């Protein structure tokens, strides 16, 4: 077992915004309050986004969550 | 230590810190 | 589970006495291998016995990780906020080849801003590197220091070490 | 003056830039500065102190 540091940065300034906008694609926000609902959404969004914005294959250097969270909710990077 | 490392002016990670914040 | 390369392929031809165990020693050698394996790939070893005509085959698998030199880094447990540290960095070349291209790189949040990359000399096998950096932590609290190794040989090679930033004494 | 921004060019055009530095005190700002100095070779180890 070889541990990666990893930064999940989920405290950087645009992370929350970025989080938000990406929730906001789910139009039943008066379910918003409950966490298995967010939780299930978001896991679907990104999932969607990863089959969407992750290429067939430096490539395999890592800087963290919030860039790719960048690129795949922006197409930069 | 022993090395006195040279600076490598590289900008490969240098998208990876650009915020999306307007 | 995608399949990468085929690196390494052995055929024995044994004879075993009756009611006897035997065991074969193999050397699983990088030189021996077809091709180079592929970055991020694991090695899956497998073994196949047939006799005869028993239209049966023994079979056993293992997975084994290829393992990259120990990135060492040596940093004081504590340091005080906005006053110099100094962390050292060693890689032993355990290769047979000597490392080229050589790119260090030091990030952490809280103690570097972004990521600062160097470049060292290139070292020869059996010799050891041995870098120094000095930064000034500005965060108080549990940080961590994330350096990251590249070369010729190997890529993206991290290791990482916390120290504990304390507030300057009143 | 024409000589002001003649040497503000000439410092921009190798100026030491600390885009979205998070700090929020003087003397981190001014530590991550110096060391960001030292990285391009703008100022030698021996005038960090002063």
């Amino acid at each position: 077992i070889q541990a990666e540091s990893w930064d999940f940065g989920q405290f950087e300034g645009d992370v929350i915004d970025l989080s938000l906008r990406l929730l906001s694609k789910d139009k039943q926000v008066e379910k918003w309050s409950q966490p298995v609902h967010v939780a299930r959404v978001l896991g679907a969004l990104l999932h969607f986004l990863k089959e969407q914005r992750v290429l067939p294959t430096l490539l395999n250097k890592r800087r963290g969550s919030v860039p790719i969270l960048r690129q795949w909710l922006t197409g930069r990077g | 230590q022993m090395e006195e490392p040279a600076a490598h002016d590289t900008e490969a990670t240098a998208t990876d810190y650009h915020t999306t914040s307007h | 589970g995608v399949l990468a390369a085929k690196l390494w392929r052995k055929k024995l031809h044994l004879t075993l006495s009756a009611n006897l165990e035997k065991i074969i020693t193999i050397g699983l050698f990088f030189s021996n291998f077809e091709r180079n394996p592929p970055e991020n790939t694991f090695l899956r070893l497998t073994a196949m016995a047939t006799h005869s005509e028993s239209n049966l085959s023994c079979f056993a698998q293992e997975d084994i990780a290829i393992c990259r030199p120990h990135l060492a880094i040596k940093m004081p447990e504590k340091a005080e906020q906005y006053q110099p540290l100094t962390a050292s960095v060693s890689l032993q070349n355990s290769l047979d080849a000597p490392m080229e291209d050589c790119v260090i790189s030091i990030l952490g949040r809280g103690l570097i801003h972004r990521e600062r990359s160097y470049r060292f000399r290139s070292v020869w096998p059996e010799n050891t590197m041995c870098a120094k950096f000095q930064f000034t932590p500005t965060h108080v609290g549990l940080q961590r220091l994330t350096v990251e190794v590249d070369c010729n040989m190997f890529q993206n090679l991290t290791n990482y070490k916390s120290v504990t930033v304390v507030a300057p004494e009143l | 003056t024409f000589w002001s921004l003649l040497e503000l060019r000439r410092v921009f055009t190798k100026g030491t830039v600390l885009l979205d530095l998070q700090e929020t005190s003087l003397a981190g700002v001014a530590n991550q500065l110096l060391d960001r100095f030292i990285f391009e070779d703008q100022i030698r180890p021996q005038d960090r102190e002063e």
